């Protein structure tokens, strides 16, 4: 947490930092996107 | 089995209208405070849905699948136990059956023998099916507890299901909220996705009976079956990620 690093999450790639999400999300949700076709939220499959 | 009872008769297709309802999440993608435009099979705004009722008679026509399935039901004691999903409606092909005993929902694809209007008491099979063979597919859902006994007062159960088949994938969109002409706007959530991959051209319904062959007396319930149509909606998302408003593109 709180470091700019490379991401590999389930085949998807990105670069950024990890902060705690306070928004209420679906329990069946794998990921979510932004205003473009770009990411914000990922799910860690081992520990949720 | 082959003997038609009192509740099997020819009745006319009375209809009703719907305005707000029929809006589901097209995907699991979270979008916040934006208007998303997507194209999927949707229930159209200002449409005609076919109204069904049961009081000495029961409505079970054989309805084709290919215009889509929209289900909504306003009930007390949860009369509808599931559906029959098939093509030629015999043992020559595969058929899907949903059995809800209000413990664990049994979902199987197997070769069954079908009647015109199958009955349920506990459960009775057959009339639903007499015998079965040649299936490797079994599915076990999550256990729960519901009340099948009768209740009083206001109508406490609203079950809204959207059933569709896209590229051999069967999806169940489930929403339950407390509530002949309903109102209110809601957003449906997905539940069970099974990649079965069968051709379903027609569908039927199921009925649970009670007794204080023909001595089993049906209860009082109402539901309606809608159709879908490739359209475009605009979905209004809040900060919590729910749909508070839906605007059709062309109506």
């Amino acid at each position: 947490k709180n470091k700019c690093v490379n991401f590999n999450f389930n085949g998807l790639k990105g670069t950024g930092v990890l902060t705690e999400s306070n928004k209420k999300f679906l329990p069946f949700q794998q990921f979510g996107r932004d205003i473009a076709d770009t990411t914000d939220a990922v799910r860690d499959p081992q520990t949720l | 089995q082959c003997v038609n009872l009192t509740t099997r008769t020819q009745l006319p297709p009375a209809y009703t209208n719907s305005f707000t309802r029929g809006v589901y999440y097209p995907d699991k993608v979270f979008r916040s405070s934006v208007l998303h435009s997507t194209q999927d099979l949707f229930l159209p705004f200002f449409s005609n849905v076919t109204w069904f009722h049961v009081i000495k008679r029961f409505d079970n026509p054989v309805l084709p699948f290919n215009d889509g399935v929209y289900f909504a039901s306003i009930e007390k004691s949860n009369i509808i136990r599931g559906w029959i999903f098939g093509t030629t409606l015999d043992s020559k092909t595969q058929s899907l059956l949903i059995v809800n005993n209000a413990t664990n929902v049994v979902i199987k694809v197997c070769e069954f023998q079908f009647c015109n209007d199958p009955f349920l008491d506990m459960e009775s099979e057959f009339r639903v099916y007499s015998s079965a063979n040649n299936c490797t597919f079994e599915y076990v859902s999550q256990p729960f507890l519901m009340d099948l006994e009768g209740k009083q007062g206001n109508f406490k159960n609203l079950r809204e299901f959207v059933f569709k088949n896209i590229d051999g994938y069967f999806k169940i969109y489930s929403k339950h909220t407390p509530i002949d002409l309903p109102q209110g706007f809601s957003a449906l959530e997905p539940l069970v996705d099974l990649p079965i991959g069968i051709n379903i051209t027609r569908f039927q319904t199921l009925l649970a009976l009670h007794r204080s062959s023909s001595g089993w007396t049906a209860g009082a319930a109402a539901y309606y079956v809608g159709y879908l149509q490739p359209r475009t909606f605009l979905l209004k998302y809040n900060e919590n990620g729910t749909i508070t408003d839906a605007v059709d593109c062309a109506l």
